[PDB]
DNA sequence: CATCCGTGAGTCCAGG
DNA sequence: TATAATGGGAGCTGTCACGGATG
């Protein structure tokens, strides 16, 4: 009992719960008998109906099943060629859309300029530029020290100075 | 951080060393979660030990957002910064 | 006519007549194997015909081996028999179309015999799908045709070594005794006259304590014994004497740490050696030791085990090589020679087919499955046991799967064109496990073994680091039934020539005498001269009266492989050069339609033909109906059987396997005619290439350093022009944020790159498709992660809201370009069974019709390589003087040195061979052309001939030929019997001063093609660990600059560029973007960084508790953009 | 012990080193080009630079 | 020779105890990463098995003193640590490597460093470049010493980031986004551009 | 001067 | 998790040349 469990526990290099290994060792134990049964390996929809009458689960068990392979394991032929040689860093950044991305910033500072100061203050007020935050729009007005919600009302004062760096197309060309 | 430093040491590390290096100690073998396949905590990926799978982004999800830099969650006390960091954070087991 | 048996073209050749056989079935041996495995109905009668007594197939002999299956008490008993087949769970077509594995299933009758309750449960059990053979002799794993290749390697017995003492340099002799698996056990011999024994690599002990061990009386130690000094010298300085004091002295040496009873030390000696648990010789080990002692050499194959006689009979033959004896009856035994065995001959070296490799992974699988077997026992009650609860076949069913799956030599078939193919089921590797390592090997393993000969080619073999540890197996060889290689042989009675024939293994053929293929033979079948050339033991030859002629060799082409006696006026070629030449006739690119080469040596058919890659008929009859899609046969008896022909395939390296038929309808055809062919196939003969006509002179440098020159005609008449065929991949998944789905919606997509796909997402067939396009539109959904607050502003205001969904298109890789000819989908909604977790699922293929350019790799048939400089305009062309510009300008410094002149000689027979030509007959026969077959006395213009190596044409015969050129169209003769020309500079008009050696040669084009080989990146993927740049084509990575390459940068002192490819160009995480940012905004490069690979290594050093600081020039630790805590 | 440890025995340079606690100057060729300084030569020498 | 190793414990102030562990590091995940493959497959790093081995044999020595076990059962567990400490930091160093599936011995921590492939001369004295490529080589003749062939498909992507450039210099693209479409598509402006 | 264990054994590309 | 059960099991085989610790 103690070796049973602990082995459930401890051998799979990504943990399942004991249930879940219980599972599959009656999967496997319901294979073997159809095995002798059908002269083939009986399919995902014979296999499910059987035990848990689920075939959607079956599939997902076999996966659970799956052992997983080491990176520093190689190919045959060739000494040197490791498997982690292969996989590609899908974290690391790409140069040029980062780079890109800068030259939206660029065109966005010759966007806080054309607007005033009023117009390029609730821009970066909800938006967050140099906040980081998207702050609620009753507390933005008053944060501010114009009132009213004077801060909303130079809102619409700006969406349309945006349409000329947009109708310049120095914006329009980043969205595509 | 400037490239011209003049001298590269090395020596035989104290067990104290070990100790004020790592960012904590692995109490787990466990790996990730099966489902979620998100590091379990306290163990050999922990996000409270090495730090946040995700930039900026909490393990247990209460901050997602860059606004919080430097902040420890309570609630799982991952750190938020970079998962750059998980390149660079040490850990530690207790022999007993 | 050479090969008058199918109904072929009629290829005249130059000989002396061949009849002794034909070429064997070239594929036996990948087929005679197989059907041991499986025991076959026509195995059985082969070994009826081969008159073998009691024949146990494979399969057969691991059930007996196994049988029966007891526990400690005995009271249980299981055993197998009857081994059985149902037919193949699908056709070969469809597994490689469903990329499934090609099998027929297994069953075996089990009963669990009891000896207490004396009943008998008898059930038959599944064993699982078991992996068949084509009749191609390959097999299919996962829609991928493979090949098992047959392993070396060092046959079981006793085996005798012959070392110098460097100090006493005196003659010291060591045996080692191999089994097939366990124990090992080596006597040797001492400058001190003192025998010893090591066992499992254990310490040296007197031989006497081993003797006294066995039982055996220290009198009769005398007796054995006496008739030496060295053995009386050595039951003197014996240490102790007795029964128990050996035994016990034994185990203390073999295993300490545990306490030495009398009845523990005698049981282990009986089980290390004497018992068939821990110790087997297998048939061959049994055989191979018996042949070396010579004792129950008459009796049949049933000792699996080592003896005590064999024990005695080996340090018996130890001390009489020792003191000089040359030979040695064994008490009980026939007479036997007594030398040192060299273990490298083929008699010592064993040749493990298919068959065997996968027999001996099947005992792994049951040895396996009867540990579960024995424990399934002792756990169910007796009475509830039946043999479908003993038995799980999990074990088994894993153990056939893995070697098929990982072995070394379970290969990806050579697919480049058919005689690569047939090659690569003939290669002879000694790579693989059981076999030896790549470092293993020495010098002796390597080089040319003078038992290779007529069993393995000595030309065949790799360049590269793989050299001389693969081989290929000779044309007329054959492996038998203890997988030694055998070879055929003429046999002489008395001076004369018999036509039977008897195979001979390689320590047979030593204990003769044969006389060299070439030796001329009376008309009735006496020789000419009493002395002939004669081959004998140890490679040493020498003359020998006729009388003592015991055979003689089949053909002069018998020390040849297949892709070797292809190779015409072989004899004439060094053999480096050849070596390649027959390496790279199997790198051949099958070309839009293929030529029969004007000169050939007759393999060229019978490589075609048993290839497999071409069409034959079964059975004789007439052509009902034939279309470019398949050939329907009416035999005579009635039935019809239609042959559906390949059309357009991708074969495992993407050239393009596609078959057109010969025949006409309504045409009558025999059985075993080739009624249609396949790639680089002309008429059922291996085409692997084109018939060119060469210049051969330095041209304007162009063709400097064995670069070549080409004529535009091959490339405007598609002359050196193939088909290739990519397969491209992609499928939907189920993901966390949803499901991938394929549709023809992508984000951010005009209906212009969108134009040629369907209304699905998936590219209409027989569209054309440029590098960067898309194949098909696969999107899946992206998490949920605040998006940018400099794009949410982006997106307020032109008020575009954002998908949820990524493009995860699959386009068209770098390179890669053409029309594509075919799609193939997979759905999982209609019922196609897909692996867990995917939808759909798109294969896109795509062909490209590449016509030869400038970097493609051509090559002729004598390691004549070199890649294509210069294709000049045809008008530039160095011309004959009737208009017609040359083909190929090779040149003409690259030849000499290269020994190959066999180019040369090809050059002129073809010449001759596209002339035609005419002896003389007025005044008689010429005195040069009075060995020349009548039949080649007068030849037509394109005529196609035969020059097989170590005969066909001689120097006199081709001089003569020469002159004998039939003039051209305007009754001009055009070459003069030197062979040359005059030429026309195409460029300046004035002739060149010099006659030129002008002529035809057969080239091929292999695949080194630059489309292929051509890549570059800027920047592209990166590396997971070392933040490097990724590796390879696949890959899109960056080159690599080694560490010799460094060293040629510091050696110029380019420090800066030294250090920015280490740098910038590499692992410097912040570097590489910052540079990319100061070009396009087209500032200067920025000051390098740290390496990223430099920090990794100090987190690896400190993860080893080293505690490694980087000091500032003050003394303190500083940050290594990171920081310390507890 | 850089440049050591990178030519060869390198577990047998690295106990060493650690153990007399040898600190490294980055003054060599070998030892500048691991941590991607400019190498002492050439070019790299600060006459030149 | 004794005295060489005794000496260089005294001179420094570098404490000889450190030869014996309290405490292991553990390395940064990332440089033992765990990645999940389109295959759904999972590929981890050898070293997490590895420590997995020591702190499940570390903490059944926590368990087994806890409860009092009798010392047989006990110094079994703490030979066993050892060995896992011992396999983790060299592998095959003392007595047989620990193999994972199909016999095959783990790569140790010491074993990213060892030789060729390692840490040292595979990536340290040598790396892999950006901005570079391969082909096949052909006389030309008509060329002056100082001059290469140089494929045009091969330059245009070795200079890749400096056809983009001027593209969005001379207009050809309206931004850096667009000038990297013009350079993959292979529109016929740029082979004016990158000559 | 001879044994036993541990460490070396060219580079780049390619592929499965 | 109460019948009684009590010490393992594959080995791996064809290098080569050298230095340092032991003889
Ligand atoms: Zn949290």
């Amino acid at each position: 009992q103690a070796i049973t469990r602990a082995m459930a526990d401890q051998a799979r290099t990504i943990r399942i719960p004991v249930h879940m290994v219980e599972v599959i060792n009656k999967l496997g134990r319901i294979q073997r008998e159809l095995l002798q049964d059908l002269g083939r390996e009986p399919t995902p929809e014979e296999l499910a109906k059987e035990m848990d009458i689920t075939p959607e689960k079956v599939l997902e068990i076999q996966q659970y099943a799956r052992e997983p392979i080491s990176l520093d394991q190689t190919i045959g032929d060739e000494g040197d060629s490791q498997l982690g040689d292969f996989i590609e860093d899908s974290e690391a950044v790409v140069a040029v859309d980062a780079v890109s991305f800068t030259l939206l910033q660029d065109q966005l500072q010759s966007v806080l300029d054309t607007l005033s100061e009023r117009e390029a203050g609730v821009v970066r007020l909800r938006f967050g530029l140099t906040d980081g935050q998207p702050r609620t729009l009753d507390e933005i007005g008053q944060v501010y020290g114009v009132t009213r919600e004077r801060i909303r009302q130079i809102e619409s004062k700006t969406m349309s100075k945006l349409r000329h760096p947009s109708r310049s197309q120095v914006l329009r060309d980043y969205l595509d | 951080d400037v490239n011209f430093f003049d001298e590269l040491r090395i020596g035989l590390a104290t067990a104290e060393d070990i100790r004020q290096w790592s960012y904590g100690e692995v109490k787990k073998p466990e790996t990730i979660n099966y489902r979620t396949l998100k590091p379990e905590k306290d163990g050999l990926f922990c996000e409270k030990i090495f730090g946040p799978t995700r930039d900026w982004e909490c393990y247990c999800g209460k901050y997602k957002r860059v606004r919080f830099k430097g902040i420890i969650c309570e609630r799982c006390g991952v750190e938020v910064t970079r998962a750059k960091v998980r390149r660079e954070r040490m850990g530690h087991i207790e022999l007993a | 006519s050479n090969n008058s048996v199918p109904g072929a073209p009629n290829r005249v050749s130059f000989a002396k007549l061949r009849e002794p056989l034909e070429v064997p079935g070239l594929l036996d041996v990948q087929t005679d194997s197989f059907e041991w495995l499986i025991g076959s109905p026509r195995w059985r009668e082969s070994a009826a015909e081969r008159g073998d007594v009691n024949p146990v197939g494979g399969l057969e002999e691991v059930l007996y081996e196994l049988s029966p299956i007891e526990d400690f008490s005995g009271s249980m008993s299981l055993s197998f028999s009857d081994p059985r087949f149902d037919d193949v769970k699908a056709p070969v077509d469809e597994c490689k179309d469903k990329d499934m594995t090609y099998a027929a299933p297994l069953f075996v009758t089990a009963e669990f015999i009891n000896n207490n309750t004396g009943e008998i449960k008898s059930q038959t059990v599944f064993m699982g799908d078991f992996p068949m053979m084509t009749e191609k002799g390959t097999f299919i794993i996962n829609g991928t045709e493979r090949v098992v290749v047959s392993q070396l390697v060092r046959s079981p017995g006793v085996y005798f070594d012959e070392t110098i003492d460097k100090s006493t340099d005196k003659t010291l002799h060591s045996v080692k005794v191999i089994p097939s698996r366990g124990a090992w056990l080596e006597f040797d011999v001492d400058k001190r006259d003192t025998v010893g024994v090591r066992i499992d690599r254990k310490r040296r002990q007197p031989v006497t304590v081993l003797l006294k061990a066995l039982g055996w009386t220290s009198e009769q130690i005398v007796e054995r014994f006496g008739f030496s000094e060295i053995m009386r010298s050595t039951l003197e300085k014996d240490n102790t004497v007795g029964t128990d004091e050996a035994l016990l002295d034994i185990y203390r040496k073999l295993r300490p740490g545990e306490p030495p009873t009398k009845e523990s030390a005698q049981t282990l000696l009986e089980n290390l050696f004497f018992k068939e648990k821990r110790y087997d010789l297998a048939r061959v080990g049994r055989y191979k030791v018996n042949k070396k002692l010579g004792l129950h050499v008459g009796e049949p194959i049933t000792s699996s085990t080592l003896t005590e006689e064999d024990v005695v009979a080996t340090i018996e033959y130890l001390v009489r090589l020792h003191e000089g004896q040359t030979t040695m009856t064994v008490p009980g035994g026939v007479e036997v020679p007594v030398e040192t065995d060299d273990i490298d001959h083929f008699g010592n070296r064993r040749l493990r087919t298919v068959g065997e490799l996968i027999q001996n992974q099947i005992r792994v699988g049951m040895s396996r499955m009867e540990r579960v077997v024995r424990e399934r026992m002792t756990t169910q009650d007796v009475e509830a046991i039946t043999p479908q609860t003993l038995i799980n076949i999990r074990p088994v069913v894993a153990a056939i799967k893995e070697f098929f799956g990982t072995s070394q030599l379970s290969q990806f078939m050579d697919q480049n064109n058919p005689l690569s193919g047939l090659t690569h089921k003939r290669r002879l590797s000694a790579l693989g496990p059981g076999g030896l390592s790549r470092e293993r090997a020495g010098l002796e393993v390597r080089d040319v073994h003078p038992s290779h000969y007529g069993r393995m080619c000595p030309i065949e073999t790799p360049e590269g680091p793989n050299i001389g540890l693969i081989g290929s197996l000779s044309v007329y060889a054959r492996v038998n039934p203890f997988g030694f290689i055998e070879t055929p042989y003429r046999k002489v009675v008395d001076g004369v020539v018999s036509d039977e024939i008897v195979y001979l293994t390689a320590d047979e053929e030593d204990r003769h005498v044969v006389a060299q293929a070439n030796s001329p033979i009376d008309a009735d079948g006496r020789f000419v001269e009493p002395r002939v050339l004669v081959r004998r033991k140890a490679g040493e030859v020498e003359y020998v009266p006729s009388s003592e002629v015991d055979y003689m060799d089949v053909s002069p082409r018998q020390m040849v492989s297949v892709a070797t006696a292809m190779i015409p006026f072989l004899e004439h070629d060094d053999a480096n050069r050849a070596l390649m030449g027959a390496n790279m006739q199997r790198q051949a690119v099958p070309l839009v339609r293929s030529e029969a080469p004007l000169v050939g040596t007759g393999m060229e058919l019978r490589a075609a033909i048993d290839a497999g890659d071409v069409v034959v008929a079964e059975e004789s009859g007439v052509i009902e109906e034939v279309s470019a899609d398949y050939i329907t046969v009416m035999h005579d008896n009635g039935t019809r059987r239609t042959y559906r022909m390949r059309k357009f395939a991708r074969s495992n390296h993407g050239t393009c396997a596609n078959q057109c038929p010969i025949v006409d309808a309504g045409d009558r055809v025999e059985a075993g005619q080739v009624i249609a062919d396949g790639p680089c196939t002309d008429d059922g003969e291996m085409a692997l290439g084109k018939n060119l006509l060469v210049a051969i002179m330095p041209w304007e440098g162009h063709n400097y350093e064995d670069a070549i020159i080409l004529s535009n005609r091959l490339v405007e008449e598609d002359v050196l022009t193939s088909i290739h065929i990519e397969e491209h991949e992609i499928d939907a998944r189920d993901t966390k944020l949803g499901a991938e789905e394929i549709t023809r919606d992508i984000p951010n997509i005009s209906d212009e790159v969108l134009a040629d796909l369907d209304e699905r997402g998936i590219v209409r067939i027989g569209a054309e498709v440029r590098d960067g396009d898309i194949l098909v539109g696969k999107v899946t959904p992206k998490g949920e992660t605040e998006l940018t607050p400099e794009e949410r502003l982006l997106r307020a205001i032109f008020g575009e809201k954002a998908r949820e969904v990524r493009d995860t298109s699959l386009k068209v890789p770098h390179g890669e370009s053409g029309k594509v000819i075919g799609i193939r989908v997979f759905s999982r909604e209609d019922e196609d069974e897909l692996p867990a977790g995917v939808n759909e699922l798109v294969r896109v293929y795509v062909a490209q019709k590449r016509k030869i350019s400038d970097g493609d790799k051509l090559a002729g048939r004598h390691g004549n390589k070199g890649v294509i400089g210069k294709i000049l305009p045809v008008e530039d062309m160095p011309f004959l003087a009737d208009g017609t510009p040359v083909d190929i300008i090779l040149n003409t410094h690259g030849v000499p040195r290269r020994m190959n002149i066999g180019q040369i000689l090809e050059t002129h027979l073809g010449w001759c061979a596209h002339s035609g030509w005419k002896v003389d007959a007025a005044k008689g026969v010429p005195d040069w052309a009075a060995r020349l077959p009548d039949e080649l006395l007068e030849a037509q213009p394109n005529a196609i001939v035969s020059t097989p190596v170590f005969d066909g044409a001689q120097e006199a015969e081709l001089q003569g030929l020469l002159s004998c050129t039939l003039p051209n169209r305007d009754g001009d003769v055009l070459v003069d019997a030197d062979g040359k020309a005059m030429l026309f500079d195409g460029r300046s008009g004035e002739p060149f001063p010099y006659p030129v050696t002008v002529g035809y040669m057969y080239i091929m084009k292999l695949h080194h093609l630059v489309d292929d080989k051509i890549h570059a990146r800027s920047t592209g993927p990166y590396s997971m660990i070392t933040q490097q740049p990724l590796g390879g084509k696949a890959q899109f990575g960056g080159q690599r600059f080694g560490e010799m390459e460094c060293w040629a940068m510091q050696a110029y002192g380019a420090a800066y560029t030294l250090q920015e490819l280490l740098t910038i160009k590499s692992d410097d995480t912040v570097g590489r973007v910052k540079v990319y940012e100061a070009i396009v905004k087209g500032e200067n490069i920025p000051e390098p960084g740290i390496p990223e690979s430099f920090k990794v290594l100090l987190k690896e050093l400190q993860s080893l508790c080293l505690n490694v600081e980087v000091l500032s020039s003050d003394g303190a630790a500083i940050e290594l953009r990171e920081g310390e805590d507890e | 012990w850089l440049s050591a440890a990178s030519f060869q025995e390198t577990t047998r340079v690295l106990t060493d080193a650690a153990i007399n606690c040898r600190s490294d100057k980055l003054n060599g060729l070998k030892e500048n080009v691991i941590i991607g300084k400019l190498i002492p030569a050439g070019t790299g020498i600060n006459r030149y630079r | 020779k004794r005295l060489k190793v005794v000496a260089a414990f005294q001179q420094s102030g570098n404490s000889p105890m450190g030869m014996v562990l309290d405490a292991v590091p553990v390395i940064p995940p990332e440089l033992r990463p765990m990645v999940q493959l389109d295959g759904g497959r999972f590929a981890t790093s050898d070293l997490n098995d590895l420590y997995r081995r020591v702190i499940n044999r570390n903490n059944r020595l926590k368990r087994l003193i806890d409860l009092g076990a009798p010392e047989i059962i006990v110094n079994n567990e703490k030979r066993m640590l050892q060995e896992s400490v011992d396999a983790l930091f060299d592998n095959g160093r003392r007595g047989r490597p620990v193999t994972g599936p199909g016999n095959r011995p783990l790569k140790s921590l010491s074993d990213l460093l060892k030789g060729k492939q390692g840490r040292f001369r595979q990536n340290l004295l040598g790396k892999r470049v950006d901005y570079s490529g391969r082909s096949v080589i052909v006389v030309g003749p008509q060329l002056k010493l100082h001059q290469c062939g140089l494929p045009k498909l091969m330059a245009l992507e070795l200079f890749k980031p400096f056809v983009m450039k001027r593209l969005v210099d001379l207009n050809h693209a309206q931004n850096i986004k667009s000038a990297k479409r013009m350079v993959e598509r292979q529109r016929p402006q740029v082979w004016d551009v990158l000559e």
